[PDB]
DNA sequence: TTAAGTGGAGCTGGATGCTCTGT
DNA sequence: TCCAGCTCCACTTAA
RNA sequence: ACAGAG
């Protein structure tokens, strides 16, 4: 949350992101802006690219292409504000090698 | 409107007076140049029979039926030709005279209305894999039984 | 007996491919149909209507009443969609500048594209090359519309194709029957004389028929776009595997789940706009049955184009005065743009935890790579120390001290479990004798931890460095005054931030890359910044 | 050299950056956030996740800095090991029957 | 409750008779007042219906109907010569066809 | 044209297969392609592209032209594949003007695409050995006698033939040899002295090399053009006024082109001669008809001349406009009612009209007509003009004029038909997919009857056919066949709705 | 009756197993995920036969474990069609003869493919066989499980996958026949 | 005489720093 | 409060 | 929405 009265916590701004890139710290930028805010997992269908639930892709009516992806939560918020806008963010996943 | 349930019987009344006159020309079978002229009815003559039947107390006036006779064109059932007023019992139009003959429709109805896809209100939403498919349709499966 | 199944299906993202859905793939994604306009029932149960917006078959937005589609709480469910049907088609407010761009390049009689044959052979071979970038796709539609708008007769049917331009808020005109001072053409003569019926009962038709053009509506451009040939769709620069030209006009509208719109904001701005769309689905439908005039149908249908446009983007330019909003509502666009949007407020920079902010004060008895963290902050900011062979006898004592004595632990966590036992309750000398190899002790911040150290206007990269914390009892952050030059701090009521990393990799990237002993020079020209300051030069 | 590598002097505006950078998220996380989204929806434009500002949004680690090389593990292992011999199905004992 | 837009701009100048709110959604198949025209019958219309079944039974058996190539058969045996689906092979006129298509 | 691409993937599926439609539909969908990028943009092997194009160039469904660097690019024809649905309508209409010999000549040309005159008279002699008995053989001579009469009435035309390589471009071989069509010998048959007898299927050096014959699918359309116009004249006046239109059009066969608003005008002095002798009609009664058909505001015919007595022409494009008018109004009456079709004919004649004049001119009240006005704009049958008062274009300061556009409603109504046929094919291929259990069960019990039918066939296999449990199952198989007879017959009858629409769209396109 | 099946995988080796050789630790982990399990199109996977190619062992960011790609051949029980085995009896039912094959238990010998003199039991679960001279209608397939001989004429796979959101039927079936001369108990021949 | 390619003028839509600390 | 694109309209050359 | 602080 926002402020001291709400037990808020501090903000990695738009400019302190620009300073961690200058050091080349990649995993520290990952730990500050993904893991210690809003780490989350999503059922991503690799076939069509949409988002499923509990292994059940209601689009394809099948359960053989769902998969789990490490994502921030404010991106999963973004990928469903945009499907309501009819701007469909179809993903395509591959193996993590 | 004048009345909805009053004009629905005059649509049934004028065409029977316009078809049987052509049938008396059709059963005449003398000369198709004259059989065509024996098919046209006068615009004043068609007024003289409908007022004689005595269906309603209100007057079926001449200025009213002249607008009622346009509806039989719009069902594709009669024509209308305007000729010059050379001779007639009245000649209600100055220098002109209107004629009426009943006709058949031009073609038999097309093959699209014989299909269940043609008359359906949810025609646009039907597709292969989803809910509304022809594989699980009520409109066909009712129509294919009888 | 039992069939194989892959246990942990982890995959990496490769490429994000935008697009759009057809209005019969929206039916395949959602679960219910939304027909009711009213949010809550008339009784005291605070339960929403069972076929409207805020239905709990579309995800949950509170812990109290769980969802209905998958029976889980707020902390588990991803959210599920619903759809609204429209009895009249409408434009989508984003695609409207590309609805005009297609009607400039295709005909409006045969729906084919307006190019000669040698011109069609050139671009369809230009789009075959590998490595085709997004710049080389945007520049090509500029060149094709330079060729299509110079031609006004079709090479396939032969109809006249005048220009296509905007004539108001979401209205498209088409100059098919423009007139000139020259000899009257046969195609402009026949249209301008077939007005004989309308002039008979209406006198004002005669002055106003000099401006009569083909006003295009969503009912026409839905019909025109279903007949575009799919050999000529890629010369509209649309990708045919991400959307159709029939999809740019919406006849069915998805609603977001309740994870997108909270229950107590009471209701969100995008909830209140979905009430006004469903209500104007039943006002327009009422005037179709009860026989209103066309000047009331085209009036109420102007609202449905508007109430879907402000639903998406609530800062339009050319709204008439009788239809402008009185109060300000957030559309989908205004919660994507700006400083408090997604891309500047919640994605590129976001509020973190394991942080601290306190007034600073000087101390030269520390080294140049140290920082004095107070005891009140060091008891709160913890680090997950994984138990292994080296630190087991150290972490047993740090568990046995507890959450109050300073070298202690606030939590404990077992090997394959995801819960945390708060270490104040229960006996701690039993939980210290039951530690296994692989449990996680969350010990207090102690002497030697790597912690970052930030001042809030961060100009260059030495405005954030990593120091080695050393706990001291007083209530400030404290560091040697040789480090007042990189941060530009001055100790006059000045506050600085703190960030404790939580992973070992984040420790090692903070200690080697971002150390104070490894950043003694600025990257600008190579001059030293951590050096002597006043009272160390005098 | 960043301003002049496409034969034209491009600015550091939102118009010079819209000719240098290709990623839709990098274009739309800076200025004119909505128009790039509808344009990438229209063109069907696929985007890569190779750049920096769209690795931070997607939560994958960036390619610059410490994310440019991969660490292997020096395991005591035998690649392409000695296999087990097939006894029954060899080539010299199973000439097929048909001509 | 008043909304963002003006209801008076929409209509409703009397102040009453708002349209009703739908509780249960409409079904997938709304019933129609009218039915399709029945088929055109006769001895001349029926023979076209008979030959159309005699084309699916004929054109599937033609050598143009290229059947999909089989694969991943298990092993060889002696019951293969009895089950070999025999079908003659047609050669085209290569004077018409391009050179680029010989088998 | 998303409906045409879905239908072409069905017509190539039942008639040609699964691994051949991937090559044909992809040329309708994408465009002109060399052979190597067809396999890359589909994913098939290079051998299957050699098999799937040689069948599609056999039946003339794909064409080709030479380009830069000698590459060979193909191009499928969308309208030519959609006419594979009218194959039973092409075999039946040659059974009228020609005998059962000529019925099987075109049926060999349509199923095989291209044949030689040496081969087509063989199979018609072969396949008619079953239709005769008692030693009577079908000879090669009279089949050719029907074949040369087919070329006289233009139902069979020569293919665009290969040129002579010894006269044009000798030397290295070109990849695509640039085939070309001649104007003289489209119907000039080669002479044949060869005769013979057909084989009865007992199961126990070429003169016309390069001269290939294919079916003229345009002439059957010109033959179906006449029967639509004549029957439209037939229903209005009389059978006697019907034959006069049939008299001119049979004379107007060989003298006008496929797209002409006006044919060559006929003089009545030779109309009386070519009129059949079994009609009790004088030359004066002949001049009675020809002046009253021009008086009809349908205007099937025109005068267009004065020399040589009575000079008379017949319209073609105005007649197809009247046919597309009766097509566009017979679909309103069956979907929205009879009273709704009263309004669509009103706005058709009174070209631009408002709400107040419709309820007056048709005697349909308020709140009964406004439902039937609004459901036609929603189904794209009627359009608005919206003449403004101001350039603000506000709905409170303008008029709304209802206006029927025929041509935009003629393409849309045709687009409804292409999806309508494909939905019929999907229903038939659904009930046959889910019931291959029952048809194999009807196959096996008849295989006991079929296999060992006469050779060593005892009578102890006739009563064991109905012994299987299929005997109460026969109620569903009769329900399956009565569906197919209503699906495939409705599948043919929509082509009548297509052809009246397809001829009206073809005559208004200039192709400039 | 055993065949080989070649697959690929990515094997996570946790860092508490680095003291042991990689090839001795890959083979244990693959048997913890494939043994006594029917991979869908290939049959019942008994165990690993050999590992044929072992690529490099990446360490991905965010983990200490090493992930390596493994090419390997697994011995799999999959008989070809009409292979004649020897099998035992567990019990009988009106649905058919339930034949055990050691590790595997779901074999169908249906009454539609039993021997011709006896086809329907006398409301006894145990199946019968009638011969005129000796043992008339009182022969029985004994529940003690003597060895029979049969012929697997039909095999069929079913996709046993979760349908619906996640918060026992056999995916490997087998249908045989006994009607041939020489198929049945070994005591008869 | 006019078709057409290119100048100049007005309209339009976008943007304008980072956080905590309280009412 | 400041600044690039988009569209309308006169202004010469050329046939 | 306003005031502060660096
Ligand atoms: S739902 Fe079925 S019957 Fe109705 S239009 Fe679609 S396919 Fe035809
Ligand atoms: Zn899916
Ligand atoms: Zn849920
Ligand atoms: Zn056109």
């Amino acid at each position: 949350t926002e402020g001291r009265s709400r037990d808020g916590g501090l903000r990695l701004g738009e400019m302190e992101r620009d300073c961690l890139i200058g050091y080349g710290a990649s995993m520290l930028l990952l730990e500050r802006l993904m893991i210690s805010s809003d780490a989350f997992e999503v059922d991503v269908c690799g076939q069509c690219g949409l988002l499923g639930y509990s292994g059940w892709c209601h689009y394809c009516k099948s359960s053989c292409h769902v998969s789990s992806l490490r994502i921030p939560y404010a991106c999963k918020l973004l990928f469903q504000e945009l499907q309501s806008m009819n701007i469909i963010p179809r993903l395509k996943l591959s193996k993590y090698n | 409107d004048f009345e909805s349930e009053f004009v629905e019987v005059l649509n049934q009344q004028c065409f029977k007076f316009l078809q049987s006159k052509a049938e008396t020309a059709r059963e005449s079978k003398q000369n198709p140049m004259i059989q065509r002229n024996s098919s046209f009815a006068s615009s004043h003559e068609v007024w003289k029979y409908i007022c004689e039947l005595g269906i309603s107390k209100v007057e079926l006036s001449m200025e009213d039926i002249e607008t009622i006779l346009n509806t039989l064109i719009y069902d594709g059932k009669v024509e209308m030709t305007i000729i010059a007023a050379k001779e007639g019992t009245v000649g209600s139009v100055d220098g002109h005279m209107k004629l009426y003959r009943a006709v058949n429709p031009i073609i038999p109805p097309t093959g699209l209305v014989r299909a269940p896809c043609g008359l359906c209100p949810v025609f646009d939403d039907c597709h292969e894999g989803g809910e509304i498919s022809p594989s699980n349709c009520i409109y066909m499966t009712e129509w294919l039984e009888f | 007996k039992e069939q194989f199944r892959e246990t942990d299906v982890a995959k990496k993202i490769s490429h994000i491919c935008f697009g759009m859905k057809s209005p019969e793939e929206m039916r395949q994604q959602a679960h219910i149909q939304v027909v009711s306009k009213n949010l809550y029932s008339q009784d005291n149960q605070h339960a929403p209507l069972l076929y409207g917006v805020l239905d709990h078959r579309m995800g949950t937005s509170e812990k109290d009443r769980p969802c209905e589609t998958c029976g889980k709480n707020l902390a588990d469910c991803l959210g599920h969609y619903g759809y609204i049907d429209l009895e009249l088609p409408c434009f989508h407010v984003g695609y409207f500048r590309a609805v005009i761009g297609i009607l400039q390049m295709i005909c409006k009689t045969c729906c084919h594209i307006m190019l000669s044959q040698e011109e069609k052979k050139q671009f369809l071979d230009y789009l075959k090359r590998p490595g085709l970038t997004y710049l080389q796709k945007r520049g090509l539609k500029k060149k094709i519309s330079d060729k299509c708008r110079k031609k006004n007769i079709c090479h396939h049917c032969g109809a006249f194709n005048g220009t296509v331009k905007k004539c108001g808020l979401l209205k498209i005109i088409h100059e098919k029957y423009k007139t000139n001072k020259k000899v009257v053409d046969p195609i402009v003569s026949n249209f301008l004389q077939s007005f004989e019926t309308a002039i008979e009962h209406n006198k004002e038709v005669e002055p106003l028929l000099g401006r009569a053009q083909e006003n295009l509506n969503p009912l026409v451009v839905l019909n025109l776009f279903k007949r575009i040939p799919a050999e000529d769709v890629p010369l509209l620069l649309m990708n045919p595997e991400a959307g159709k030209p029939s999809d740019l006009i919406l006849t069915r509208l998805l609603v977001p789940p309740l994870c997108i719109r909270p229950s107590v904001v009471n209701e969100d701005d995008l909830t209140m706009k979905l009430t006004e769309i469903i209500f104007l689905n039943d006002v327009i439908k009422k005037h179709r049955i009860s026989g209103a005039k066309t000047q009331m149908i085209m009036e109420d249908w102007d609202f449905l184009q508007l109430q879907c446009a402000l639903y998406i983007n609530s800062e339009l330019s050319g709204i008439p005065l009788n239809m402008a909003p009185k109060k300000w509502t957030r559309g989908f666009v205004q919660r994507l743009k700006g400083k408090q949007g997604r891309f500047r407020g919640n994605l590129s920079g976001k509020r973190v935890d394991f942080s601290g902010r306190t007034v600073i004060s000087p101390d030269p008895n520390l080294r140049i790579d140290e920082v004095a963290v107070p005891v009140h902050v060091a008891k709160i900011l913890t680090f997950p120390e994984k138990v292994n062979k080296a630190n087991i006898n150290f972490l047993r004592k740090l568990v046995q001290n507890g959450p109050e004595v300073h070298p202690g632990a606030n939590f404990i966590q077992q090997r394959h479990t995801q819960m945390k036992r708060f270490l104040k309750y229960g006996n701690r000398e039993k939980m210290a004798q039951e530690l296994k190899y692989g449990d996680i002790v969350e010990r207090h911040l102690i002497d030697g931890d790597v912690v970052l150290f930030n001042r809030q206007p961060s100009l260059h990269k030495l405005s954030i460095m990593a120091h080695l914390a050393r706990v001291k009892p007083h209530r400030t952050f404290r560091f040697n005054e040789c480090v007042c030059t990189p941060y530009n701090a001055d100790f006059d009521g000045d506050e600085m931030n703190l960030h404790l990393p939580q992973t070992e990799e984040a420790k090692a990237e903070a200690l080697v890359l971002m150390g104070t002993k490894a950043n003694l020079v600025t990257p600008r020209n190579g001059e030293p910044l951590i050096a002597a300051i006043q009272d160390f030069l005098t | 050299d960043l301003m002049t590598y496409k034969g034209e002097v491009l600015g550091i505006t939102r118009f010079g950056l819209a000719k240098m950078k290709e990623s839709v998220l990098m274009l739309a996380s800076f200025e004119k956030t909505a128009d790039h989204l509808f344009d990438a929806a229209y063109f069907g434009q696929k985007d890569s996740v190779c750049g920096v500002s769209e690795c931070i949004i997607m939560g994958i680690p960036m390619n610059i800095g410490t994310g440019l090389f991969k660490l292997l593990h020096k395991a005591d292992r035998d690649p392409n090991p000695p296999k087990r011999p097939l006894i029954f199905d060899t080539n010299e004992f199973h000439i097929p029957l048909v001509t | 409750a008043a909304y963002t837009f003006n209801i008076e701009a929409v209509g409703f100048s009397k102040g009453e008779k708002l349209p009703d709110v739908v509780l249960k959604p409409p079904p997938l198949f709304p019933d129609t007042d009218y039915k399709p025209v029945p088929l055109k019958t006769g001895e001349g219309e029926e023979y076209m219906l008979a030959l159309k079944q005699e084309l699916r039974e004929t054109m599937k058996r033609m050598p143009y109907f290229i059947e999909t190539p089989e694969e991943r058969q298990d092993i060889e045996r002696y019951s293969k010569r009895y089950m070999k689906v025999y079908k003659e092979e047609w050669i085209p006129d290569w004077r018409r066809l391009p050179r680029e298509m010989m088998p | 044209t998303q409906a045409e691409i879905k239908l072409c993937s069905l017509l190539l599926q039942e008639h040609f297969g699964e691994i051949v439609e991937k090559i044909g539909v992809h040329l309708i969908r994408t465009g002109s392609q060399p052979l190597r990028v067809i396999a890359h943009d589909t994913g098939t092997s290079l051998d299957q592209v050699k098999k799937a194009l040689c069948v599609l160039v056999q039946h003339n469904l794909v064409s080709y032209q030479v380009h830069k660097r000698g590459v060979v690019e193909y191009e499928a024809q969308c309208s030519r594949v959609l006419r594979m649905l009218r194959y039973p309508r092409y075999i039946y209409t040659t059974k009228t003007l020609y005998s059962d010999t000529g019925e099987l000549i075109v049926e060999e040309l349509l199923l095989n695409g291209k044949l030689t005159m040496s081969a087509v008279v063989k199979k018609v002699a072969d396949r008619l050995t079953e239709t005769m008995e008692d030693g009577k053989t079908m000879d090669y001579a009279e089949v050719s006698n029907t074949f040369v009469r087919l070329a006289d009435t233009h139902f069979v035309q020569r293919c665009p033939s290969v040129p002579t390589t010894e006269n044009s471009d000798p030397g290295p071989p070109p990849p695509a040899p640039t085939l070309v069509i001649n104007e003289k010998d489209m119907y000039l048959v080669p002479k044949l002295s060869l005769i013979g007898k057909g084989k009865r299927r007992r199961s126990s050096p070429i003169p016309d090399d390069g001269i290939y014959w294919q079916a003229n699918l345009d002439r059957f359309h010109q033959h179906f053009r006449d029967q639509a116009i004549v029957s439209a004249v037939a229903n209005r006046m009389d059978q006697t006024s019907s034959e006069i239109v049939r008299t001119m059009l049979r004379m107007s066969e060989i003298t006008t082109s496929s797209s002409a608003p006006f044919t060559q005008p006929l003089s009545s002095n030779e109309i009386f001669r070519s009129l059949p002798v079994g009609y009790n009609i004088s030359k004066q009664v002949l001049d009675q008809y020809l002046t009253l058909l021009a008086d009809d505001p349908l205007e099937f015919v025109g005068k267009s001349g004065d020399s040589g007595g009575g000079m008379y022409v017949i319209n073609l494009h105005k007649a197809l406009a009247s046919l597309a008018t009766a097509t566009l109004e017979s679909v309103v009456q069956e979907r929205f009612g009879s009273r709704c079709a009263r309004i669509f004919r009103l706005v058709l004649q009174k070209k631009h009209i408002e709400q107040k004049q419709v309820e007056d001119f048709a005697m349909i009240p308020a709140k009964e007509a406004k439902d039937m006005l609004y459901k036609m704009l929603s189904e794209n049958f009627m359009s608005l003009q919206e003449i403004p008062k101001t350039p603000d274009h506000a709905p409170s300061r303008t008029f709304y004029l209802y206006t029927v556009n025929i041509l935009s409603a003629a393409r849309m109504l045709l687009h409804r038909c292409y999806k309508s046929i494909a939905n019929l094919i999907e229903r038939r291929q659904f009930e046959t997919k889910e019931n291959k259990r029952l048809l194999e069960k009807s196959q096996r019990v008849e295989a006991i009857i079929a296999s060992m039918q006469a050779t060593g066939a005892e009578e102890a296999q006739l009563q064991e056919i109905e012994e299987m449990i299929t005997a109460p199952e026969r109620q569903q198989l009769e329900t399956l066949k009565r569906n197919v007879n209503k699906l495939d017959a409705s599948e043919i009858q929509v082509d009548e709705t297509i052809f009246l629409l397809e001829s009206y769209i073809e005559c208004t396109m200039k192709r400039q | 009756m055993f065949v080989l099946v070649e697959m690929v995988d990515t094997v996570r080796i946790p860092p508490w197993q680095f003291e042991r050789k990689l090839n001795d630790s890959i083979a244990e982990e693959l048997n913890k995920k494939l043994a006594n399990k029917v991979v869908y199109n290939v049959g019942l996977c008994i165990c690993l036969f050999d590992i044929t190619k072992l690529e490099d062992a990446y360490v991905f960011p965010g983990d200490g474990a090493s992930h390596t790609k493994v090419h390997f051949r697994c011995v799999v029980f999959h008989p070809f069609l009409d292979e004649i085995l020897i099998g035992k009896i567990k019990g009988c039912s009106p649905e058919g003869v339930h034949v055990s094959l050691g590790f595997f238990d779901d074999i169908l010998i249906p009454p539609e493919s039993l021997q011709q003199p006896a086809k329907f039991d006398e409301a006894e679960q145990v199946w019968v066989w009638e011969y005129e001279t000796e043992e008339g209608a009182h022969d029985l397939y004994m529940d003690t499980g003597e060895e029979i001989r049969f012929r697997v004429v039909d095999e069929s796979f079913v996709d046993t996958s979760p349908t619906g959101p996640s918060s026992k039927e056999a995916p490997y079936t087998l249908v045989g026949s006994i009607s041939e001369p020489g198929l049945g108990l070994l005591s008869w021949w």
